[PDB]
Order: C-alpha cells, then structure tokens, then sequence
C-alpha cells in the first residue's frame, strides 16, 4: 500500500547522495 | 473401517509444536490403496488365530526407514499374539519387531533416563528408567509369551 | 548508439514507408489511423441498400490524402511496387526461377507440390485442384503480415548498407508481376490469388527467411570482430555457402532441401575427428556415462589415439554415400532449372573432411559448425500430400531359423513382463474395478455392444489425422475410437506413469530395466545446454567409442507381427496375478484384446487422402454415365468421381491427361497392422523394440569378435538409440569387421539400417537434436520466427509476446544476434492488435459502436499502431517488459525504479522514461458425468437440492468442478464458435475500457496482503560492498553474443538444483503429477481455499476441505501433513509472484541457487523463507544487470541503519503484508502464529 | 574349462606359451617402481560405482528435531554439495581402498 | 562503480525535504 | 509403565487415550470368532493346541499355516481402523443345509 | 514335459487375498530357444547316467540376475548325481555349484543367523545357524557321493 | 576494513529465535557514513597508543 | 559416550541412528580391497609393514 | 457463522450416500 | 554500427586469447 509520485524530478539529489556516498 | 476421533492424536500426540519425532512424522498420512488391503490382511489373521500367521515384507525403503520401523514396533506389541496357546506372528517377524523396539527405547536419551545393560547383547536387554524398569520381557518367546497380548 | 534510441527510428522508418502518409511521434504511446476495402461494401449492396459514393471515397486517398474523418487521417497500405523503391537486379537465381516452370504436367498424387504455372480462363478441374492443395500446403499464418516482412527488410538493409540475395530475386518479381497475392491483414489465413505461379508464398517465405540469415551472420562477424570464417586452414566466406545453396533448392525447394539435409548435418558430425592434436574441453562428472553433475577445466590439446582408425573401409564407403547424396540432388536441379552451377564452395571441403581439424576455442570454426546446422530451415514447416497406402505384408518378412526374428520376439516378451514388475516396486500397478469409471478422465464410451463392434467394414471405420512439423515432412497421426482406447488405458497405466522419472542408471550388467529406457515429455523441462551434459562429456573423453544407429522408416519394419505377438504375449503372462477379479462382469484376459483386438489394432480400415489418376474426357463420359454415384465417401473440389477403382485403373494412363479420376466407395482404402501412435503405449512399445534390437546387438557382437567393443551405456529414446561403448583395438582389418557384424544384426532382424545413417566416432554425439562435438555445444536453432504449425490467434495480447520473447531467448542462446533479436521484437510490438477493432471511434469523447450513417459505415475499423518502445516499458503498466540491456531480465516496475539511477543507463533508457504512462490497455480476453466422477462428486451431485444450490449461489469458492466442467463443456466448443461469440463481448468491453482509462500518475512498489511479489526489497537499500574474484569460468556453450557471453563469464554454468522453488511449489509438484489436477487448478488455485480458512478445529476437519474441490481424494493426504507442516513450521503466509527466470538460458547459469545466495547476498536474519526468496529474486536479476553492464563483480548487501524513523516505516509496512487488518475477521485465521509473534520484536 | 572338453580331447595336445602362477617379486624387482604399480593397479581392478545418501528422515528425527534452534549439525544438512566438491568424495574413498 | 540503490522510505525522504 | 519409565511421555499419554478404542476393536473380533466363525469348517480343538507347538518344534507331521506377507507401515494403519462388521454374510442361514 | 500344477505356489483366499511364493519372479519366466535346447541336454544326462557328462558355458553376452544363479547351486544339489556309482556332471561343473550354494547360504536378507567358519578357506566350510548345522557335507565328494544324490 | 565470518554470530548469538536481548538487536545493522569514520578513529587512537 | 557427557544430545542421537549405515559402508570397502584389488601390484606384505 | 455451517451440512449429506 | 558495448566486448578477448 506504499506509493512513490510519478512526478520526483530529484534525479540530481539522488545522483548527490549516491556521489556523496562514494 | 472406522478411524479414532482426530482430536486424540492432536492434545496428546501433537500437543506441541516445535517438536517433532518418530510418532509426530507418522500421524500425519493416510494410507494408500495397495496398503488397506494390507490391513485387510491383519483382520483376517487375526479372525483365524493360529491358522494365519503373517510375515513381513523384503521390500528396502521401509526397512532403512527409521520412522515406520520406530513406530511399528511399538504398536506391534500390543496388537499381535505370540502367546502360550496360538500365535499370529511367525517367528522371524517376532524377532523383526524386538529390534524395532530396542531402537525406539534407546534412539534419543539425555542424561536423566539412565540405561544399564546386561550381559547378554541381545535387542531389549537393559534397564532403563529412574525407576530400573526391566526391559527383558518384551523380547518375544513363544513357550510363555511375554511381550505381546497373551 | 543504444538500441532503444537507434532501433526505434527504423521502426518508425518502416510505418513511414509502409502507410507512407503517415506523421508519426515517439512520444506518443499510439497513433491511431483507419483504413478500408469494398469488399464488404458491396455485400450490402445486394440485400438492397445501395451507398451514395460507389468508389469516389477510394479516388479522394489514394496519393493526394486530402480527407480525413473526426480529425483522424485515413491511410492506404503501399502497392506491391513500391516496397523495394522500384530497384532492380540482374538476379541470376531469378532466370533460373523462371524457367523452372510447368504448366498442366504434374503427377497429381506427390509429396511436395512443385512449380505449377497460372493461366487465367483455365479449366476448373485442374486449376481448382491446384489452387486446392495451395490453400492447403502453401500458407504462411503466424503473427505478422507477410508483407510488411518484405518491406522491413528494405529498410533494414539500408542502415546496414548491405542487399541480402532474398531481397534481389524478390525486386524483380515487382517489376514485372502486379501482385503475388492478396493476404487479408484481419486474419493472415486467406490467400484467394496466384498471379504466374501457385508456389509464391514458398518463393517469398524462403526468401524472407534467406535475408535474416545472413543479417545474423554479418553482424555476428563483427561482434567476433574476424573478417570471414575459417575452415581449419583456408578462410571461408559463409555468404557463398549459403547463395551456392539458395540457387540450388529455388527449382524445388521443399524437395531439394529434404535430400540435401542429410550431407550437411553429417558434415559437422564428422569434422574434426581426424587430426593428430585434438583439443578438448576437460569435464568431470559421475563414474556412471549418463552422471548430469559435471564440472569444467579449461581447454586443452591431446594426441589422438584414432589417427590410423581413419583408413578404414566404414568411412570411405560412408563418405562416398554421402557425396552422391550430393550429387543426386544436384543432377535433379541441373535438369529442371537451367542453370549450369552448383555448391562450389562445399564440396571442396567434403573431399576431405576427416582429417582436417576443427577447435571449438577460436570462434572462427564455432560460427561456421553452428551455420550449416541452421542453414536449412528456410523452407519451414514442410506441408505435403501424403497417399493412402496398405499393409502389403507379402513383404513382410516371417520368422526363419537363419534369421533373428523369433528370437527378438521372445525377447521382447521378457521385458513387458519386466516392466510390470518394476513398476510394482514403484507403487505402479493397474487400475481396479472400482475406479474404472473415474480414471477416465485422463484423456479429455463403454458398452458391451460397443466394445464387441469391429470396424474393418467400409460402413464403420477408423479416421487418421495429420499435423505439421518444422523442417521435416508432414507425418501422419492416427485417432482411434475411445471406446476400445480405454482397455489400453487400464493395462498400460503402470508403464505411462514408471517411465515418466527423469532420473536413471544405465548399465548393460545392471538388472534393472527402467534407466536404460527413457520418454522425455512435451517441452524440454530446464535448459538444454542443462540437461545434456551427459553428452557433451563424451564427446570430451579419450576412451569412449559411441555408437548411434538410425532407423529408416521405422513403422515399416515395425509393421511385422514379432513385435505384435510378443508383446500382447508378454501383456497376457503378466496378469496371471488379476485372473480374479473381473472387470464389469467379465475377466481381465478378455479385456486386453478389447483393446488389442482384430478389429482394433490387426485388420482395421482407415480413410486418408485418396487414390486419382489422371486421364482424357472423351473415354471419361463415356463410362460415367453408368457409375455417377457419390454420398457413400466424398470426393476433392478438382476430381471428377466414379465408382470403383476396377472402372478407375482400366482407363489410367494418357498421353494429354485432361480430366481426374477418383473412386469413392469401390476403393478398398487401406487396412494397416503396426503400432499406432496414437494409442496410450506408442512410446513406450517402439523404445522397448529398440531395446530388445539392442540386446541382440551385443549378443552377435561378443560372439563372433570377443573381447573388443564393450557396452558401457544404454539410451533408448523414441525412434534412437545410443551405445556408450569403448573400442580396444586401432586396428583397420578388426574394426572393418566388428562394424559388418552391427548391420548384419539389424538386417536379420528385418529392419534396413543405412550405413550413412549409422554413427561410429569417438569425438562427436547428436541425441535428440542436441549436437555435441569435442567437449562443446554446437547449436541448431531449426525454430523461425514467420510461419507456424497452426493458425495463431491472438487472444491474449500480454501474454503472447511475453511467451514469443520465450522463443527469442532460445535463438540468441544459439547463437543468433541479440541486438537483431532485439529489432525483431520492436519491429513485432506495433504490428499486432491492428485489426482487432470493430468500430470506428472520435477521439477525446465516446466511442461509436452502432453508425446508422453512410459514411461511417464505410470506414469500417481502425488500426492501432503502437510505439516500438513498448517492448520495454514493464509489465503491470498495460504493456509487456523486456530490458534493452540484456534479453534475461524481466523488466519489473521495481526494475524501472532502479534502472534510471544507474549512470551507464542514462542514454540507453532515455527514450524510455518518456513513454512510460502512456500507453493504451492490453486485449487481454478471458448425463455420461454421474459415472466418471469421484464419490466426493457424486455424492454433491446426488444431493437434495435445498441442500446442493447453496454451494452454487450463495456460498463456495468451487474454481473446479460441475462449473468447470460446464468450461470443459465450454473447452469443446471452443475451437470454432465459443472462440468467436466471446470475440463479439470482448470487443463492446474493450472499446469502453479504452475510453475509460486515465493514465496515472503516482506508480506504486507493493502488493496486497496475502501475497509478496520481487518489490518487497525496496522496503530496504541496497550496498554494492565487498570483492569477489574475478576467475572467468569456463563453459561449454560457446557462440553467443557478448550481452550473454560475458553473463556466463561472471556467472558459471550452475552446479546444484535451484532451492528458489518454494513450498508453495512443492505441492504444484503433487499437482503436477495428476493429469485431472495439472490441466485444471495449481498453487494459486490452492492457496485461495486456505484463503477461505485456515486454523480450523480438526485435521478431519482438513482432510476433507479440498473433496469439496471434488477432483481427488488420495492427494488431501499430502494437503493433511503440509498444512500440519506449515502449523509446525514457520512460514510467511503470503505467496510469490513472480515471472522471472523461467526462460532457459537462465535456467542454465549459477543464479536463484543456494550457492549463489552465499556469495552474492548479505541479508538480516529477521527474514522470513518466502521474504528470503523475494530478495534473492531481486539479487538475481541485479548481478545479471551487473555483469551484462561490465561493471565490476561485488557483492550485493541490503543494509538496514541504525536511523529510528527509517527503522519504523519497515515495521509498519512488513506488518500489513504478513497479517491483513479487515480481512482477519473474513479468515478467522489466529494470530498466535509464531511467525506473526515476532514481528513485535523484530527491528524495533 | 570349454576347451579341454569336446569329445576329441583324448588325442590333443596342449601347448601354453604363459604360465600362470606368477612369481610377483619379478614385477616388484623394477628398481624405484612404485608408482608405476599403484596406476597399473588402478586402471586394472577398481570397480565404478555410484554414491548413496541415506533416508532424509535419519536426520529429521533426531537432528533438526527442535525448529527454533540452530547449531553448527543443523546447518549443513540442508545444504546440497556442488559438482566440484563430489569430486572431492570421490577422492575421499580412493584414499580408503588403498589404505598406506 | 553506480553507487548504492536507495529504498522507496529514502526517496520519500528527499521528496519532502526539496519542498520545505 | 516402559513408555513413562522411558521418558516417551507424549508417546505414552496417546496409548492411555487410545485404550476404550483398543478394546472395542477386540471385543468385535470376539464375536466374528465366537459366534460367527463356528462351522464344521473351523478347527477342532485338538488340531488347534498342536498348532503352536508343532511350530516351534518344526514337526510337519500337521499341516502348515498359511503365511501372509504385510508391509511395514500398515502395522500403523491397522492400529487406527477398527474392523465393524456391517454386512453379515449371505449364506449364514444356507450353511447347515450346504454342510449337511 | 508337463510343467507342474500352479497352485503348488499360490493359495488366493478371498479375492485379493493371495499367498505368494519366494521365488514369484522365476516361476513366471519362460525359457528362450537357445536355453529350451539346453533343457533337452539335461534330460539327455539324466537317462543316459554315464555316459554324458554336463558343464557350465561361461557366456560373457549374456546377463543375468545374480539371484538366479544362487537358487540354482540349490536346484543341482538335489537334481544330479555325483554319488558312488556314476556322477551325472563334472568335478568342475560340481565345484561351481558348491561355490553357488556357499554363496547363497551366506547372502542373508532377513536378519542375520551366526555363523563359524572352519580352518580351511574351502567351500560350505562352516556351521550356519542357531543349532549349527555342519554346512561341510555338501561339498562334492566323488568316492561317496556326500552332497548330490546317491 | 574487513567484517567478520557471518556464520559466527548466526550460530551463537541468533542462535534461537523468539529470544532476543541487547546484543540481538545490534547484529545485522550496518553502519551509517559519520558512524564508519568514528571507526577511523578508534583506530588511529589504538596505533599511537599514549 | 563422549557427545554425550558433553551435553549434545541430538547431535549424539544422530551418530547413533547412523550407525547401520555407516557399518555397510565400511563392509564394502573392506570387499573391494581383499578381494578385488588383489593383483600382483599391490603392495607386498613387508613393504606395507614399513 | 455462515461457511461454518457450510461444511457441515455436506458432510452429513456425504456420509448418507457412500 | 554495433550496438554491443566496447567496454563489454574487449573483456572477451581477454578471455578468448587465453583459450589460445
């Protein structure tokens, strides 16, 4: 019963974390 | 053929969960076509008592089996005769269900059932218990029958 | 450069020159168009409403374009001019088509049809005869318009800058021929017009066939990056191997290609046996020769021990066999075509082929091995006439003391009788009286009348039936009556059943007889790289000698009454333990020939396809005007009928032969003694004749050489065996004669076994299609992609793809492209459901079914075309998914959450992200009784009816049974019109579940309560930690494309059985077993009925549960113990949806195994088994990603922190897919399960 | 013994060019051959066998018989070995047969 | 060398705090 | 007293439970024996005390007893079924005619 | 040549209730035409008593059970004739049928009787059984005739 | 920075379920990013020891 | 004895059960060692000794 | 207490016809 | 044009001239 949104343009936000995270 | 009530076998047989072993595997089938008829032979050598004795079957995979051969001997005592007057085993399945008991009575045993053999070395040869119940009777001879319903 | 960005605009690029007025856009999911013809527009002419414009409409779109209904543009389909853009060659295979060609001259009884010239106002009793057997023989049904086929591989030969030879010899046949036929687009069934030829759809099917297989090749060429191939020294151009054989069939294709078959597969047997080093690829398995678990070395070379074994008589008499079996199939295309050339490049490898060597580690000799394999399947599906003929058992050959044939017959004997008794060790035994009636639901009758009728009488009969298969021709398949089919059913049902075990030993001095003799079933269950490994370490092993003999027209020398008597001897001494008991009143003895009667299976007629000849017309006339009768048997559309074949044959031969003849009733058609293969035991009883054949080959073989050749193994499959022996000598005199004793053991027996057929080598196996050569896989892929066995149809639009993409896993597994498996799929995405709309509709409102207007019931339906792209947006979107990556990953919704946030997947996936929600929905479609059925049916059948109907309205879940048995019922009608009535309900439902879908936003990653599917891992993260080793594994099946090479590199070929199957599983396999349980209801049949309850009171209480599922009463033993198993042990409740590694190249690799979890999987051990299985599938397709990426091999870690929000969103969101909150009160399920105990504790 | 009795064999004569009964010091006299026997005797008399697991109920009931409860026994027997590792059973009972 | 996959409870969380 | 002594205690409180089931199964072979077994065809009493020691003393003076051969599960199965006559036979009330 | 009476072998008591022999495998086999001529050998022998001697036709094509070869070290011992008058077979073809029964009298599928073998390594060279039965008098002895008949 | 054999808690420490205490909640868990350089400093305090 | 006393009682309970299994293994390899591997190659009886 | 009920009624039913 | 990766189909050869 858990949902994401079709609109999530945190494509750079989740491209930082990863790279942060590296 | 009538079947005990299934509330026997679950508050005492099955009582808890967690736990499982020879009685606990077995109680859980019924059996198939080519094995009611033979029960339909035990109540026929039963009916004819000492005209029809009955043997056990070669076949390997019940014999390496060690949860029907456990659970067989056990009942095997109280449902058979090899007693003073007739009989219904032959004398080589009597002997068949002497290990089968000896295996059962000693397969699992902790620190708290002591076991003290005899000089012999033969099946049902100890005492076992805090109590030092004699085990010796229950190994089948037919002058007196003592092991099984005679 | 990615596939999905490159790809997609020629696909484009084909409905651009397809429709060629077309505006199409990527991002939208579809476009829609229409279009129409007249010929429904001038059938209701005729019932009196006449139309407003005849053919105006047709003159306003044509070229100009100018009209347009609602806004949406109407469209032509091309000309046959303009597919190849009007180009032109000089075509020397085209000048040889044409004058390989006949009218009015062919014999009319033949096997495959050849060139038939069309003459238009020609006569009707030859010319519809022909256009008969073309509806019949020549039909191209499938999926796709044939077409379009024609037109997409001019567009694809344009980006590739190369012309494939199918595309030049078919641009000429547009310039100077109008139309080769009218293929209706709706159904792809009717082809209603021959313009010069009856073979043009052969001559278009082998030619769109021809352009595919040099596409593979040449791209395949630069993916090795190598310039050609390499026969063992001199370089080879595999594009002239295969033009020197297309000119070469195109007189007679069907015939040509079944004769010249046979040297091209014994070549590649027979190769690289010779040489002095021979380089293997090292195995290792069991001591037994059929052991499955082997483990690989790497390669390499050892001396051959058979150098000297080569100078032989056997090879150079086998060699010369098959050099004129070259030449007789040239000398019949000399004569026929006028062309002068022939095969240059091949037979100067086949005068010497032995000797010259052939490593499989290059790939130069593995492409070339695996294309002459694949070389002959452009002539698919082989439809042919086949003639009635009889027994003529004057050539049947009668037991002798000189010959073997008595004592193959009282061997055999011994072994039926064997059978009987090792399947009473298995618990197999035969049916009782008592279940007689209910065990006859295993086929989908009975009377003491019935059971006594013979049917060898021209009044009362046996039917034969015929279905296709692939490259071969067409072979027959008998039907017998069911009523003497049931006494088969009770005496061979303990060897149907013994039999059908996977597993065996096969040793000669074993006594036991089930492991020696094997019948696989229907589809190959796993891989086939998988479960041939036997074979391929044989081919690996310096010391093992196989033997392989064939059978040519094995039912012919199977005809003889050796194997007839002693079987039905050994069925008769064998049930001397039932002489009690009586089946219906009478004995078992006299059943067994109920069912192998006289008039059952020794003297029976059979009605096939007749006997004709053709003659004049004035003698015809004359003695048909006193034989005019019909109505007795029905003649063909083209033949003229008479009476008896004795006023037939009297006027047979003329040197005109105008007018046909046929014989309805005074025929005599044709009575036949040989084992049927439609009877219970057809496989059985011919691999138990090999068996007894085989026996004997042994016997005469340690009797007249002893010492040399001893028997190792012993397979024996339907229509082969396979000896697993060792040689002791390399001696060219001992050999010569230890190979004459093999066929003279075959040849008294009766049967005629050819020396070029039989296989004597120590480097190379084929059995059962499965060619193995020196410790290798060399594949065949003789599955296609255009024709078909059967009319398709389309009823489920998501599903059939998803099973189509099955068949192209399997053809890049043997060494087709990937990324032109990849074009093919996206060229067959858009050109499916086109035609599968009745009405025409205006967009952005509702949708017209009924038009009551005289122009819109000319625009009759509409065309949808959807976009190329929608091969990879994932399944539960209203649209199939296949990764563009890598063939072998199912593409999931939580695939697609997870694809985009990888940095080497940015380009590939770009188009896709935009396409996604956007596209439309999936036309996805969904008395004798009171005997044959369980007393758990009888029982509910028999019942008041206050008491029965309360089952059926109100209450019961009841998925099997009287209803499904009204869908059994519904089975049977199926096939014509319950197919078509529904397609008129689905259609009015389609059209307002189209106008009712909004797509929408806010995609969701989960599932309901009772069940979990592969998302539940993104409850968690996912650390790419650790370091593994980088050892490239070694494998067998080489020829693959590095999108799958380099999954097998990472990944060895797996080692141990799959634990992924879950319990859930195991009980399908207690399902599995029973036919009236595995057609009918499953897993998720099942685990609805314990959705309706569980935790009852009463193990009698649950015994009896699933009788209420009235199928069986043995198997609720089985439901008794898991369900106590299941109350004893853990278990998550919910179950596992998945559609995820089934196809079988998956099957084959190291992944969803126990030794893949400890390695690539790190994972909290608060997970329960069924939680464990959700992850592992999730961890199976990331490191095929990983792998099929280049990235590096790591090992893959979910990681829970120590964040204490994060850790309450995972205990809030495991609870209510384990326990359901409204739905406990619908179950009364307890919750003092240990299972759901623990979740109070668990991360707290 | 099918040759020294067929009814002709009163008036026969035999000739033998290999006595039987060897006298094994002379193979064993090679000097530094010990290797050389061991393979010979291998590759002449071992018998090929196939490898049997015993009922999977011999350990049901004794060694997986308390579920909540894992040890170092009751890991390993639900656990299959590897094509790679039967191999290495199969070296387990060489060493068995030829026991120094 | 793709970095770690983020878990659905981990994009929600970068979804609220990209508004506030 | 060997189950309890034994520590098989659930093994032996489904013996004690099962103890009116056991005696009404041979309490009805009782009457099958008694009272409808009974022809010139059953034994008579001196030919039935030599059956038991003429078996062990292996004497086949006498006749022998014919020897069924059961399988080893169905000793549990036969604990659980309890025979119930219902259907008496068909030639009871034929039978003295058809011995005289 | 009258095959013997097949009740001899099975007692069907109600109607699937059926006594089965021992050997329930070999009863129900038929002869093949090469071993039909090798019965007319053996009734050959058995007229003529001295004059035609048997033997035993190591065959390595053929294959057989191996059971079938230890029954038949029992069949030999009670069927010819080695005594002190004429022998019916060879001192081979009787070695090779004392080796058969010393295997068949030692290959035991039901349990196990004792067993306590002498100082020799000959054949039938010990005393099986619970009240030891001397085994060694079934060895072929030519001048007496200890084992066969005679 | 190597973990340890993770057989060697599940044998042990888990090894019964429906029992847990202090040191069963803390097994699994991997560490966060500012928590795995606190483990750069326990030891680069363990090598200069004073 | 020694598992036993050492409190593993079902890990002892095992070896006990089997114990027939193990005794036929051992009574097979102790046919194919005397009386089939039983050539002139085999080893000597004073160069096994030693 | 419906499906309760359910089985009940032909679980009776069932043993008055075999 | 190929639409294989480069990176993909030089790890091959690294493998297939060790077969060599």
């Amino acid at each position: 019963l858990l949902s994401v949104f079709a609109l999530q343009e945190i494509m750079q936000k989740v491209r930082q974390v990863q790279a942060d995270y590296m | 053929y009538i079947a005990p009530n299934p509330r026997i076998s679950s508050i005492t047989l099955t009582q808890r969960i967690t736990t499982t072993g020879p009685f606990a595997i077995l109680t859980g089938s019924t059996p198939t076509a080519q094995q009611l008829n033979d029960v339909r032979k035990i109540y026929l050598a039963l009916m004819f008592p000492g005209q029809i004795i009955l043997d056990l079957k070669i076949d390997p995979g019940e014999r390496m089996d060690p949860a029907v051969r456990m659970v067989a001997g056990v009942v095997g005592h109280l449902l058979f005769t090899a007693g003073g007057r007739f009989t219904n085993l032959t004398q080589n399945m009597a002997r068949q269900l002497d290990i089968a008991l000896n295996d059962y009575l000693l397969y699992m045993y902790n620190t708290r059932v002591q076991v003290n053999y005899g000089p012999t070395g033969e099946p049902l040869d100890f005492q076992i218990g805090r109590n030092q119940y004699d085990c010796n009777v229950f190994r089948a001879d037919f002058a007196t029958g003592t092991g099984y319903n005679g | 450069v990615a596939i999905t960005v490159q790809g997609a605009q020629l696909i484009k690029r084909v409905v651009e020159r397809f429709y060629p007025g077309i505006a199409f856009n990527i991002n939208e999911g579809a476009c829609y168009i229409y279009k129409f013809s007249d010929h429904i527009r001038r059938i209701r002419m005729k019932h009196g409403t006449k139309y407003r414009r005849q053919a105006e409409e047709i003159i306003r779109n044509i070229s100009l374009r100018k009209e347009r209904l609602y806004g949406i543009p109407v469209l032509d389909e091309v000309e046959w001019k303009y597919v190849f853009d009007g180009q032109t060659f000089q075509s020397y295979a085209f000048e040889v088509y044409v004058n390989s060609i006949l009218p009015w001259s062919e014999l009319d009884p033949e096997e495959e049809f050849l060139r038939n010239y069309r003459v238009s106002r020609e006569m009707t009793e030859v010319e519809k005869f022909i256009e008969f057997r073309a509806k019949n023989e020549m039909q191209i049904y499938g999926d796709i318009p044939i077409k379009v086929w024609c037109c997409f591989i001019n567009e694809l030969s344009a980006e590739l800058k190369h012309v494939p030879l199918g595309m030049q010899v078919m641009a000429d046949f547009v310039n100077r021929f109008d139309s080769p036929f009218h293929q209706g687009n709706r159904d792809l069934s009717n082809l209603e017009d021959f313009q010069v030829a009856y073979t043009t759809p052969l001559l278009f099917e082998m030619c769109c066939m021809e352009s595919i297989l040099e596409f593979n090749i040449k791209m395949r060429m630069r993916e090795e990056e190598i310039s050609a191939l390499e026969f063992g020294d001199m370089k080879v151009d595999p594009v002239g191997l295969l033009r020197e054989f297309f000119i070469l069939c195109l007189p007679h294709p069907k015939k040509i290609n079944n004769v010249l078959r046979a040297p091209y597969s014994w070549f590649v047997k027979m190769w690289g046996v010779g040489a002095d080093p021979i380089v293997v690829l090292q195995s290792t398995a069991g001591d037994d020769r059929n052991s499955k678990d082997v483990f690989y070395d790497k390669f390499r070379t050892e001396p051959n021990r058979y150098k000297a074994l080569f100078r032989s008589s056997f090879y150079n008499e086998s060699r010369r066999m098959n050099e004129e079996k070259i030449l007789e199939a040239v000398k019949y295309s000399q004569k026929l075509g006028s062309h002068d050339r022939r095969l240059p490049l091949f037979e100067k490898m086949l005068k010497t082929v032995y000797t010259t060597p052939f490593y499989p580690h290059k790939s130069s000799n593995m492409i070339l091995a695996s294309f002459l394999l694949s070389i002959q399947t452009i002539t698919g599906y082989g439809r042919a006439w086949v003639k009635n003929v009889s027994t003529e058992f004057d050539k049947q050959l009668k037991p002798n003391p000189s010959n073997l044939v008595q004592d193959v017959s009282d061997l055999t004997r011994e072994f039926f009788k064997q059978a009987y008794v090792e399947a009473k060790e298995r618990r197999e035994e035969i049916v009782k009286p008592e279940d007689l009636y209910t065990s006859m639901l295993r086929l989908a009758v009975f009377t003491d009348e019935e059971l006594h009728k013979k049917y060898n009488s021209v009044e009362l009969y046996q039917t034969k039936g015929s279905r296709d298969v692939p490259i071969k021709a067409t072979r027959t398949i008998y039907s017998i009556n069911l009523s003497v089919l049931v006494p088969q059913l009770i005496v061979t049902l303990p060897l149907n059943e013994y039999f059908s075990r996977v597993g065996g030993i096969t040793s000669p001095d074993y006594k036991k007889i089930g492991g020696k003799v094997i019948v696989g079933d229907l589809e190959a269950t796993g891989s086939r790289v998988m479960d041939a490994a036997d074979c391929f370490r044989n081919s690996a092993d310096r010391d093992i000698f196989t033997i392989a003999i064939d059978y040519s027209e094995y039912d012919t020398h199977l005809t003889r009454h050796n194997f007839r008597t002693g079987m039905l001897q050994g069925i008769r001494e064998a049930m001397a333990p039932y002489r009690d008991l009586r089946y219906e009143g009478y004995t078992l003895e006299q059943i067994i020939d109920f069912g192998y009667g006289e008039g059952r299976v020794a003297n029976t007629l059979w009605n096939g396809k007749r006997r004709l000849f053709k003659t004049t017309f004035d003698a015809y006339i004359r003695l048909d005007e006193s034989e005019r009768d019909k109505g007795s048997f029905k003649v063909p559309k083209g033949v003229l009928p008479v009476s008896s074949v004795d006023v037939a044959n009297r006027i047979a031969v003329d040197k005109g032969f105008d007018t046909l003849i046929a014989a309805t009733d005074g025929s005599d058609l044709a009575l036949i003694d040989t084992h049927l293969s439609g009877e219970n035991s057809t496989l059985i009883a011919n691999s138990m004749h090999n068996m007894a054949i085989g026996t004997l080959m042994q016997r005469e073989v340690g009797r007249e050489q002893p010492g040399v050749l001893t028997f190792l193994s012993e397979q024996y499959v339907g229509d082969d065996t396979l000896f697993y022996t060792k040689l002791h000598t390399t001696d060219t005199k001992v050999f010569d004669k230890v190979a004459a004793s093999i066929f003279d053991t075959v040849a008294k027996c009766g049967h005629e076994a050819s020396p070029s057929k039989t296989m004597m080598t120590p480097y190379s196996v084929e059995k059962t299609q499965t060619h193995a050569k020196q410790g290798c896989y060399v594949p065949q892929d003789r599955m296609m992609i255009i024709s078909s066995e059967r009319r398709k149809d389309i009823e489920d639009v998501q599903g059939y793809v998803r099973s189509q993409v099955q068949t192209m896993i399997t053809k890049v597994s043997r060494g087709f492209c990937h990324d032109l498996a990849q074009l093919i799929l996206m060229l067959k995405t858009t050109f499916i459901g086109a035609w599968k709309m009745k009405r025409t509709i205006k967009e952005d409102a509702m949708y017209r079914d009924r038009k009551f207007d005289s122009n819109d019931e000319d625009g009759f339906t509409l065309i949808q075309i959807r976009n190329p792209l929608a091969l990879y947006v994932p399944i539960g979107w209203n649209g199939y998914g296949a990764h563009p990556a890598a063939l072998n990953i199912v593409m999931t919704e939580e695939m697609y959450v997870d694809s985009i946030m990888i940095s080497k997947l940015d380009e590939i996936m770009a188009p896709i992200r935009r396409i996604v929600h956007d596209i439309p929905p999936c036309w996805n479609e969904t008395s004798f009784f009171s005997k044959m059925a369980r007393p758990a049916v009888q029982a509910a059948l028999s019942d008041p009816q206050i008491i029965n109907l309360v089952e059926e309205l109100p209450l019961g879940e009841f998925s099997p049974g009287r209803i499904s048995r009204t869908m059994m019922h519904s089975a049977l009608l199926k096939e014509s019109s319950a197919r078509t009535l529904l397609s008129s309900g689905y259609e009015l439902e389609y059209q307002k579940a189209l106008n009712s879908w909004i797509t929408q936003v806010s995609m969701r990653l989960g599932e309901e309560s009772g069940v979990i599917s592969t998302s539940y891992a993104k409850l968690f993260d996912v650390y790419f930690e650790g370091e593994l080793d980088g050892a490239p594994h070694m494998f067998p099946d080489q020829n693959l494309s590095p999108q799958f090479y380099i999954q097998k590199m990472m990944i060895g070929p797996r080692v141990s059985s799959r634990v992924r199957n879950s319990y859930v599983d195991r009980i399908d396999v207690i399902l599995r077993k029973d036919v009236v349980m595995r057609g009918f209801i499953t897993a998720n049949t099942i685990l609805n009925v314990i959705e309706k309850l569980g935790t009852n009171h009463s193990v009698g209480d649950l015994v009896t549960v699933f009788t209420l599922m009235n199928i069986e009463t043995r198997v609720a033993e089985e439901l008794a113990e898991y369900m106590t198993s299941e109350k004893i042990r853990f278990d998550a409740l919910k179950l596992l949806k998945k559609g995820i590694a089934g196809d079988e190249f998956t099957m084959s690799l190291n992944v969803a195994t126990q030794d893949f979890i400890d390695t690539y999987l790190a994972y909290p051990y608060q997970l329960t088994k069924t939680e464990v299985d959700a992850i592992s599938l999730y961890c199976t397709q990331m490191i095929m990603l990983r792998a099929a990426l280049g990235l590096p091999k790591k090992k893959m870690k979910i990681v829970v922190t120590d964040d204490a929000k994060k850790r309450y969103k995972i205990r809030l969101q495991r609870f209510r897919t384990h326990v359901p909150k409204i739905k406990v009160l619908k179950k009364l399920i307890d919750p003092n399960r240990m299972t759901v105990r623990n979740l109070e504790n668990q991360f707290v | 013994q099918e040759v020294l009795t067929d009814f002709r064999r009163q008036d026969t004569i035999w000739v033998l060019a290999l006595q039987l009964p060897v006298n094994p010091q002379v193979v064993w006299d090679v000097p530094r051959s010990s290797i050389a026997n061991l393979i010979m005797n291998i590759a002449t008399c071992l018998p090929t066998g196939e490898y049997i697991a015993p009922n999977p109920r011999i350990s049901s009931i004794t060694l997986t018989q308390r579920i909540t409860t894992t040890g170092p026994f009751a890991i390993l027997t639900g656990s299959t070995p590897t094509a790679q590792q039967l191999n290495d059973v199969r070296k387990i009972y060489l060493a068995l047969m030829f026991p120094g | 060398d793709s970095g770690p996959l983020l878990s659905v409870f981990a994009l929600q969380e970068i979804m609220q705090k990209v508004r506030q | 007293r060997m189950l309890v002594a034994a520590g098989k205690d659930s093994e032996a409180a489904y013996f004690r439970s099962m103890l009116p089931f056991h005696m009404v199964r041979f309490a009805r072979i009782n009457q099958i024996i008694n009272e409808d077994l009974h022809s010139v065809f059953s034994l008579p009493d001196d030919m039935f005390n030599a059956l038991l020691p003429d078996l062990i003393a292996g004497a086949h003076q006498n006749a022998d007893p014919v020897v069924l051969d059961v399988s080893w599960i169905s000793l549990w199965f036969a604990f659980n079924r309890s025979f119930e006559p219902t259907h008496r036979n068909e030639m009871l009330e034929v039978a003295p005619l058809i011995e005289s």
